[PDB]
């Protein structure tokens, strides 16, 4: 879902420095597990958590500020 | 779609060359009367007798 | 003598369509209408005579672009 | 001289700085009303975007149609804006705390809403296209026709008050609200409330499909922020009217029982906390109400103009005269006549 | 009617001057209204203060003179 | 019982179709008859000019105004009786003289407006009622909308009505700016000695009067009275006369008026000579309507003139009323009809009326003799008793200009008879249909009143002496 | 639970009106100096407060309780000179 | 709540007969009207439909002698009751003025006044008004039976003063 | 179709009929008619059954009607 | 000096600070960028505003009543209720005449197939 | 604070300025655009004279209905030595703020209620008239 | 009897009571104390003030110039009452208008502070608040219990004083 | 209401004495402007000599 | 007294010399109804009553109903023409 409890608990799981980067990067709080990285250098994740809608599971954390 | 538009006519085929000639003469009068409307409506650069000397020569063709 | 007749939509009157549509309003009442269609008219029928039935098939999911599959179906049928 | 020029600035950043985040909030609502996310790319949690709207909108040009008197297209944005901004005097914010207290509150409160039609009628006359003119006609006729019943229940409210001061009404309203005795009054007032604002259960007149790309004038620029901000000021201004003269204005409960437990004496902390809770009761009523406007904006389609005038004069307004026959009569059965 | 009413619904500036005039009329038939004239003039001084303005411009002229 | 009629009947008209328009007016006809008959006895409410001030110093009900209050119902019975009854059962008389839906409503609104002047003590009730009847005549002119002259005349009447609205209001404002009343006990022959309330009450008088056709403001009412349809003018050239003139004669606010006397002279003169070179009958008839109000201006000047006023009122509101209905009858016999709203214009058109009948001619002849003061008629003793009031208080030059006005008037009144009895060359021998009986019976009544009205000359003087003093 | 992101600008507005009401309490009490406002100016009250400013000496609504008057109380009392109203 | 405190004419007649009241209360006018008065109501109610049947017998609307609709008859019945009631109020309240024949009602008002003097209450009854409003409302209803031609107005007030001898 | 029976054919049936077809008229009209009829009939009952009126509020300083007696105290 | 009079004067200057900010901040102000005969109406457009005036006006007529309603106890009630009961039947004139009906000439041809 | 003295004499001249632009205007609507400003200057004069009540009454009714009515119609076209400061006392006879509006509501309702009752017929006529003209029943 | 101007200017005159009227002890009480003690100065000085309005009535035209002896009379006895309550219940009376200085002098604010004072003045100064015109079987509204309009914030001092009035048994 | 009307004569007597002082003070001042030149100062503009408030003061 | 007089008199002079523009006649008349107010209202003010204000609220109402009626008269004047 998108409740306050979920965003709060995932921010408390990740860590506030990575959170402060992530909030400037995406609008969400997302806690994955580092499945793997890129040859360009891009850290990926995958979400176990039960309160996720379909196809919100896996995502990128980029490297460059000028991503796309 | 019972009804037509403003100037549209039912198409009808004149049996004689003279009746065709009468219709064409009335038609050129209709162009020549509506020609100053066109320069207002289509906002054209040039003058009305240029429109008229084209409408003449197109029937001359 | 005629109504102050309008152009209904150049661009975005009805969504998914270019509905150029003459209306003659006399009381905000349509005495008559005249929709000019042709604004999307790509001339596809002139094209489909020059391609094989093999190739001629994706002309038709372009036609009726909200229900592609019935067009596909009716040409296959 | 020094403490009043700050008294008006704090009210400005209380209101003008809030009406922008109202326009952000409406997107957030209609997102979750239609199961999608609101603005999130723009700010931290996607706030602030009305600044990015305005600053871009202040950078676009002042292209003007050739058929419009440009002065008229300066006057109508400005006067609609300042009408919905000088409607902000005798909103009450706690007991007797207005910008200027004056014993004729409702009359100003209602005459400026009466001035609210005068800009939108004037606006469509510039760029004198026939569709552009007759759209202003269709807008202004409903905009007066429900301005009637908006005006016309304000007298039956003060059939319990008999005083034109606005903050007198709430102190009258301490014993009981007015909505909870007079329930269908709230329903007809709520639809009358969204009528005088350009809201699309009712605003058919912003039909771009009907006009030649015309919403009102498509006049855009820093002209465009003016009628826009005036519209969203009109939204929570009529919400404020709904707040005081129909609902619990700044009242929540007794809260003296709580205070004698907390404090031992008057102090600036005590004034601070009581003004806080009165403003917060006013705030919570006002903030539920601005949500309700969107909550009815989402769920319904627009009208026919025939429906709109039928909706004024036939189905609502004789029921309003029925109110005019029952509430003086209920006043007459008991002694019950209110005194100033 | 709105005869002797006020702004606050009380009595106006010259109610007394009016009523002393009406007392002047209720006890008096015509061809004897001449004695009613100073009761009337006292009313008129209420309305426009013409005798008062004539009183004040003279003493203002004397004050200007010195 | 006007309001008790109106509040029922507008609900009744709203709940009615369009073919009931004759029958509603037949109802209101019979209604006003029974209002007069069943409640006539309120003349007993006084014996020695005992005057009531009702609704608290606001209305004034008296010996005098009760008469006009009866008179307006009496004439409205006739006006209503034109509408509700057919003239003939023809195609012509149903595309002519068919009333609108809202018309009979506007009449009782106007009668409310007329009565609330004559019964008014206050200036405020005066102002409300003159606005009421002004709006009445605005609509009643403009109601037959699909005629260009009708709407043009409605606008023309409108702007002069607006000037006299603001002018009467400015007079009331000025009178209040010098005095803290609005009533008329505040005059009582004492403030008139010691205060220049001349010019202000004069300006009140002029503003009230210029809704009549008072000769500085002369052409515009005449242009109305021809541009109206032939029906509406027989109502609107009567009610604004006798309403405000009964007000102005009730309270003699301008006595020895220098202004009103000169305007009375100029009124009589230009009305009499304006009746001369004219071939349009609505014109001629309206100038008769002017000069008779010229006599009204004379009766405004006097002190205690409740005889000659009321007697000349009941003269005029019968004779002036009836001559219309005569030429309403006369349009059947004419040979050329234009203008569905206004069939006869040219006085030439009734060229051969005597070879159609003798008796409509004789009935026309005696009423046109009644405007010129022919001594065996009721129309005479009006002018007689005017002059018995004129030299009562020494308006000598006014009397001799009255004589000049009467002669120059009687020149053009006979022009109707100059036309009416001549050769026609195409005489009627047999009409199929007759004229609807009781509609014509009203005209028979109204004309035996004028001829045999010197019978009750004595009894009306006795009723005058007992009741009005 | 609920979508907090939707209520977040509503949380802003709920804070903004609250801060406005707090400051509009504080400034009005600081103008009054310890008492609340006056939500109803009566003509009775207008003449009364003119008298009270006339009595207390200088200050607005000092509201003193004294047996008798000061000596300037017989001299401080004023009338109002209305203009000619042209 | 019973002091008039205005200067009222006392027994000032309006005809040759003794008065009772300057404005009779509306319940009283019903309570004193003669049995011949109710006939005026009834004959007025019959006059209007007979009037319309008359008026179409004289000259019909569309050339045919036909009786009108029942709708017209019901509305004519209503206005006939209006005329009859106006006539009834008008004929009745003259007798309080002493302007027509005052025989039985001057006896009845030597009774009912004396009936409520002995009953100890007010000679007219308490209205729900401050006495200044009682004055002003009676100034509205004073002589208002005159001008019955224009508008009906009545006395619903029950104010104290009535042109009686003293109370 | 629900055209018309007419008010003057059967009243109570027509009242039911309007309540089934045009309640916009009739339920404004019912609230309207319930005003003055109840205003006429209920106000005798409240003075008889529930409670009588209030004492009238004074509008000025109330003046009694006496003769200015000798009132001592506070000469000097 | 009161903030009440400051409020209605400062806001036009705030509107000027929002007005001339475009004229300061814009560029490229104005580049290069039939209505012969008709206009169309029903009475339902023109009548709403004209009929609106007495119904707007009666609110301001009723407005001095509601302030003073305690003084006019049980009698100004009667007067104002007579006033309203005149105006309400004045209203139900139009609804029986259907003055705001804007009816359509799209009739389904009621008249049947009368033949031969 | 001497700038305070000439306030009234401001708005008189600004009235005189405005009316000239009424009777000198090219378009019709330009004239009523000056006229609504004349109403506003009038209402400010009423607020300045000491009737703050009627200032806002006029804004409710003049530039409320009747001006906006004029605008609404004009849209529908096809193709284009008394210098003495008066002395004001203070008396304590009043008890409650029966303002000007209250006493209007008393005199309109008790002393002169018949004027309001006939005014009902005037407002009736305002309904009937436009329906009497602009309808063409059947 | 009239509201002020467009631009009114205040003005005063440094002059004196000229010849005959001796000086009086003029009421130096602000609105909140005199509003609190209004009933008691109306109770004790009833026929004096009644004489005042009677004499101002009978002096038509004289008016102000007539009853200077009486304007001397009626103020002094009120001054006597307020000096006696300055000696009598100055804590509780002051407290009543310490409450009543808020609430815009609405009397609805300070019921609990009021009933403490009603016992006090009736104890020492033995006066009593009475509402005339109140016909019987009608509760005087500052005597009734459970009022509908309960006030906004009772002051913190007089509520504790009210509790101590209960604990002392003075109530 | 009863609370205000008890206070009415108390304020009334004081405003009375303010009027009595300031009127006669203005009359004495106008005597002191019109000393010398013979003219009526103490004559009242009425015809029935009664006390009243003056009005229409000279602009300072 | 100056301002109501001057609005009334300039409206009068505007009514006279400006016939052929017809709406201008209406609005000059409307300002006349304002000018009568501006004189009468201050007479209520100076004379310590609302009796002039009693007439004033009525003439406000009557100015309103004048603008209601006569503008429908205008619409009738232009329906039968075109322009």
């Amino acid at each position: 879902s998108s409740s306050l409890y979920r965003v709060l608990r995932n921010a408390w799981e990740v860590g506030p420095r990575s959170y402060w980067k992530q909030l400037n990067s995406i609008g969400d709080t997302k806690s994955g597990r580092l499945v793997g990285t890129d040859i360009y250098g891009n850290k990926f994740y995958e979400t176990d958590h039960q309160d996720e809608i379909h196809l919100r599971t896996r995502y990128v954390e980029y490297k460059e500020k000028d991503y796309d | 779609a019972i009804i037509a538009t403003a100037f549209a006519e039912t198409v009808k085929f004149s049996g004689s060359k003279q009746e065709l000639q009468k219709r064409t003469l009335a038609l050129y009068r209709q162009f020549l009367r509506g020609a100053p409307t066109f320069a207002d409506l289509y906002e054209v650069q040039f003058s009305i007798p240029t429109i008229r000397t084209k409408i003449r020569q197109e029937f001359e063709r | 003598i005629r109504a102050f007749t309008i152009n209904f939509g150049p661009q975005h009157p009805a969504a998914h369509g270019v509905l150029r549509l003459i209306l003659e309003l006399s009381g905000e009442e349509i005495i008559r209408s005249d929709p000019h269609v042709g604004l999307l008219h790509r001339g596809t029928e002139k094209l489909i005579e020059y391609k094989t039935y093999m190739q001629a098939l994706p002309y038709f999911d372009r036609l009726d672009y909200v229900s592609m599959m019935t067009n596909e179906q009716v040409f296959s049928l | 001289m020094i403490i009043n020029i700050v008294e008006i600035l704090i009210f400005l950043v209380c209101v003008l700085f809030s009406v922008a985040y109202l326009t952000v909030a409406e997107r957030k609502t209609l997102a979750y009303m239609q199961r999608r996310l609101g603005p999130n790319f723009v700010g931290y949690y996607g706030l602030l975007q009305a600044f990015a709207d305005a600053v871009k909108l202040l950078l676009k040009e002042i292209v003007l149609p050739k058929e419009s008197n440009y002065i008229i297209l300066v006057i109508s944005p400005l006067i609609t804006l300042i009408t919905a901004l000088i409607g902000w005097v005798v909103i009450p914010l706690g007991p007797g705390i207005t910008l200027g207290e004056l014993n004729l509150g409702i009359l100003f409160s209602l005459a400026i809403g009466s001035l609210g039609v005068f800009g939108s009628l004037l606006s469509g006359w510039s760029s004198n296209s026939k569709y552009s003119l007759l759209g202003s006609i269709r807008s202004t006729a409903q905009l007066i026709s429900y301005e009637l019943i908006l005006t016309s229940i304000f007298i039956i409210i003060i059939m319990f008050v008999s005083s034109l001061n606005i903050t007198t009404i709430i102190e009258t309203q301490r014993v009981v609200w007015y909505c909870i005795p007079l329930l269908p009054l709230l329903l007809i007032f709520f639809i009358a409330s969204v009528a005088e604002t350009a809201r699309p259960p009712f605003d058919l007149t912003e039909s771009e499909s009907e006009l030649v790309a015309g919403y009102f004038t498509e006049y855009s620029g820093s002209p465009f922020v003016f009628f826009f901000l005036a519209e969203y000021s009109n939204i929570i201004l009529i919400s404020a009217f709904n707040g005081y003269l129909l609902l619990g204005g700044y009242l929540s409960f007794n809260y003296s029982y709580l205070f004698n437990i907390l404090f031992n004496d008057y102090s600036y902390v005590s004034f601070l906390f009581e003004g806080l809770i009165n403003s917060s009761a006013y705030a919570i009523k006002l903030v539920f109400l601005m949500f309700s406007f969107i909550w009815v904006r989402a769920a319904f389609p627009r009208f026919t103009y025939d429906n709109l005038i039928n909706f004024c004069w036939i189905i609502l307004l004789p029921l309003l005269f029925g109110i005019f026959l029952i509430i003086p009569s209920t006043l007459y059965i008991f002694d019950s006549f209110p005194t100033l | 009617t709105a005869a002797g009413i006020s702004l606050t619904g009380g009595r106006n500036r010259c109610f007394s001057e009016w009523q002393s005039f009406m007392h002047c009329t209720a006890k008096t038939d015509a061809k004897s209204r001449a004695q009613c004239l100073p009761n009337f003039e006292d009313y008129m001084e209420c309305l426009h203060h013409t005798k008062e303005k004539a009183r004040l411009r003279e003493i203002e002229s004397v004050l200007k003179q010195k | 019982m006007l309001i008790l009629a109106i509040i029922s009947l507008i609900t009744f008209v709203s709940m009615s179709k369009l073919s009931d328009n004759r029958a509603i007016i037949r109802l209101i006809n019979i209604y006003l008859i029974l209002v007069l008959v069943l409640d006539s006895f309120l003349y007993l409410l006084f014996l020695n000019n005992q005057t009531y001030t009702v609704m608290g110093e606001l209305l004034i009900f008296n010996s005098f105004t009760f008469y006009i209050d009866m008179l307006i119902y009496f004439i409205m019975i006739v006006i209503s009786s034109l509408y509700g009854y057919n003239l003939y059962n023809n195609n012509l008389y149903k595309t002519l003289f068919e009333p609108k839906k809202e018309l009979i409503i506007l009449f009782l609104i106007n009668i409310l407006g007329a009565l609330l002047i004559v019964h008014s003590n206050d200036f405020i009730t005066l102002f409300v009622a003159i606005e009421l009847q002004s709006y009445s005549i605005y609509l009643i002119t403009a109601i037959y909308n699909s005629s260009y002259k009708a709407s043009k005349a409605s606008m023309l009447y409108f702007f002069m009505g607006g000037i006299l609205s603001i002018l009467i209001a400015y007079s009331i404002n000025t009178y209040y700016s010098v005095l803290n009343s609005y009533t008329l006990h505040s005059l009582d022959s004492l403030i008139i000695n010691t205060l220049d309330l001349n010019l202000i009450l004069i300006a009140l008088s002029l503003g009230l009067l210029f809704k009549i056709g008072i000769a500085p403001l002369h052409k515009w009412l005449i242009s109305i009275y021809e541009n109206t349809p032939i029906l509406i003018t027989i109502y609107i050239s009567l009610i604004p006369k006798i309403s405000i003139l009964s007000y102005l004669v009730l309270s003699n606010i301008s006595i020895n008026s220098l202004v009103i006397s000169i305007l009375a002279i100029l009124t009589l003169l230009v009305g009499s000579v304006g009746g001369l070179l004219q071939i349009k009958i609505k014109r001629l008839l309206a100038f008769s309507g002017l000069t008779n109000a010229g006599y009204m201006m004379l009766l405004l000047l006097l002190n205690n003139n409740e005889f000659s006023y009321l007697y000349y009122i009941t003269q005029y509101s019968i004779s002036h009323l009836a001559i219309f209905m005569i030429i309403i009858f006369s349009i059947y016999y004419i040979n050329y009809i234009n203008n569905q709203y206004n069939p006869i214009i040219y006085v030439n058109q009734l060229k051969g009326l005597i070879h159609d009948n003798a008796y409509l001619v004789l009935s026309m002849a005696i009423v046109v003799f009644s405007f010129i003061g022919i001594p065996p008629l009721l129309g005479f003793f009006g002018k007689l008793n005017i002059l018995m009031s004129i030299l009562n208080n020494g308006y000598y030059f006014i009397s001799i200009v009255l004589i000049v006005a009467s002669l120059i008037s009687a020149l053009y009144y006979l022009y109707l008879l100059n036309v009416s009895i001549q050769d026609k060359n195409n005489i009627l021998i047999n009409s199929n249909e007759t004229v609807s009986s009781v509609l014509s019976y009203i005209l028979s009544s109204l004309i035996i009143l004028i001829t045999f009205g010197f019978i009750y000359n004595s009894l009306i003087i006795d009723i005058f002496n007992v009741y009005f003093n | 639970a609920i979508p907090f992101e939707a209520l977040l600008p509503y949380g802003i507005i709920f804070g903004l009106l609250t801060a406005g009401g707090g400051a509009m309490q504080v400034l009005h009490v600081y103008r009054n100096g310890g008492v609340r406002d006056r939500f109803a100016i009566d003509q009775w009250d207008s003449q009364m407060m003119e008298r009270d400013l006339r009595l207390n000496g200088g200050q607005g609504r000092k509201q003193v309780d004294q047996a008798t008057a000061p000596e300037a109380f017989k001299h401080n009392h004023v009338w109002k000179s209305e203009r000619p109203l042209i | 709540s019973s002091t008039p405190l205005v200067k009222t004419s006392v027994n000032y007649s309006y005809g040759d007969y003794p008065l009772i009241d300057a404005d009779p209360h509306f319940k009283r006018v019903v309570g004193y009207m003669r049995p011949s008065d109710y006939g005026v109501i009834g004959l007025a109610t019959a006059a209007l439909p007979a009037g319309i049947c008359f008026a179409e017998w004289l000259d019909p609307v569309k050339g045919k002698f036909a009786r009108p609709s029942v709708k017209f008859l019901r509305v004519a019945t209503m206005l006939g009751f209006a005329v009859g009631f106006g006539a009834a109020y008008a004929r009745s309240s003259l007798r309080f003025f002493g302007v027509t024949e005052n025989a039985r009602e001057y006896k009845k008002d030597e009774a009912q006044m004396a009936a409520r003097k002995a009953a100890g209450l007010e000679p007219y009854g308490t209205s729900s008004l401050t006495p200044e409003l009682q004055e002003i409302a009676a100034k509205n209803s004073a002589h208002s039976i005159a001008g019955l031609f224009i508008f009906p107005w009545f006395n619903f007030v029950n104010h104290p003063y009535h042109g009686r001898e003293q109370k | 179709i629900n055209a018309n029976p007419g008010f003057w054919n059967g009243p109570f049936r027509y009242l039911r009929w309007s309540a089934h077809n045009r309640p916009h008229l009739f339920f404004a009209f019912a609230i309207g008619i319930a005003g003055p009829v109840a205003a006429l009939t209920l106000t005798p009952l409240r003075r008889k059954y529930l409670y009588p009126d209030h004492s009238p509020l004074p509008q000025s300083y109330p003046l009694p009607q006496r003769a200015r007696e000798g009132l001592t105290g506070f000469d000097d | 000096m009161n903030t009440f009079i400051i409020f209605i004067i400062l806001i036009p200057i705030v509107g000027f600070a929002l007005l001339a900010v475009n004229i300061l901040l814009a560029v490229y102000k104005p580049y290069n960028e039939f209505n012969q005969t008709r206009l169309a109406f029903n009475a339902a457009f023109i009548l709403v505003a004209i009929l609106f005036l007495p119904f707007d006006l009666e609110i301001s007529t009723l407005l001095p009543y509601v302030m003073s309603i305690y003084l006019v106890s049980n009698y100004g009630f009667t007067i104002v209720l007579l006033f309203l009961l005149i105006l309400i039947i004045g209203f139900v004139y139009e609804i029986n005449t259907n003055a705001l009906k804007i009816n359509k000439h799209n009739k389904p041809n009621t008249d049947s197939l009368i033949y031969k | 604070m001497y700038l305070t003295y000439y306030f009234i004499e401001i708005t008189i001249f600004l009235a005189i300025l405005c009316t000239i632009f009424i009777i000198s205007a090219k378009n019709p609507m330009v004239s009523i655009l000056y006229m609504i400003a004349l109403f506003v200057i009038a209402a400010m004069y009423l607020y300045l004279i000491g009737l703050g009540i009627f200032s806002l009454l006029y804004i409710m009714i003049y530039i409320g209905a009747i001006a906006v009515l004029f605008l609404f119609i004009i849209t529908l076209l096809d193709i284009n030595g008394n210098d003495y400061n008066t002395i004001i006392t203070q008396d304590w006879f009043n008890i409650e703020n029966t303002t000007l509006l209250t006493t209007i509501g008393n005199v309109l309702l008790t002393n002169n209620a018949f004027i309001l009752l006939v005014l009902a017929i005037v407002l009736l006529l305002g309904i009937i008239g436009p329906i009497s003209i602009t309808m063409k029943h059947k | 009897p009239r509201e002020a101007a467009a631009h009114w200017v205040p003005f005063e005159d440094k002059a004196n009571m000229p010849d005959n009227v001796p000086d009086v002890v003029e009421v130096g009480a602000t609105s909140a104390p005199l509003l609190s003690a209004s009933y008691f100065i109306g109770a004790k000085c009833k026929p004096y003030n009644d004489d005042f309005m009677l004499c101002r009535e009978e002096s038509q035209g004289s008016g102000a110039i007539d009853c200077l002896k009486e304007g001397r009379r009626v103020t002094r006895c009120a001054v006597s009452v307020i000096e006696d309550i300055n000696k009598s219940c100055l804590d509780e009376f002051r407290l009543h208008w310490q409450c009543l200085e808020q609430n815009n002098h609405q009397l609805s604010g300070c019921r609990k502070a009021e009933a403490l004072l009603n016992k006090c003045v009736f104890t020492k100064l033995n006066l009593e608040k009475k509402i005339p015109g109140l016909r019987p079987d009608e509760e005087p509204v500052f005597l009734k219990k459970d009022p509908w309009i309960k006030p906004a914030v009772d002051d913190f001092k007089s509520v504790r004083a009210y509790a101590e009035a209960k604990k002392n048994g003075t109530l | 209401l009863w609370a205000r009307i008890y206070l009415m004569p108390l304020l009334q007597a004081e405003e009375d004495r303010q009027t009595v002082r300031r009127s006669i003070a203005q009359l004495e001042r106008e005597k002191e402007i019109m000393k010398g030149t013979g003219f009526d100062v103490d004559k009242s503009v009425y015809n029935d000599g009664k006390f009243h408030a003056p009005a229409l003061m000279i602009p300072p | 007294m100056f301002i109501g007089t001057i609005i009334l008199v300039l409206s009068f002079l505007g009514f006279v010399f400006n016939r052929r523009n017809i709406i201008l006649a209406f609005i000059c008349l409307e300002t006349m109804l304002l000018g009568i107010n501006l004189i009468l209202l201050r007479n209520s003010v100076l004379f310590d009553d609302i009796s002039g204000s009693l007439f004033a609220i009525v003439i406000i109402i009557l100015a309103g109903v004048e603008s209601a009626i006569g503008l429908s008269l205008l619409v009738s004047y232009y329906r039968l023409r075109g322009v």
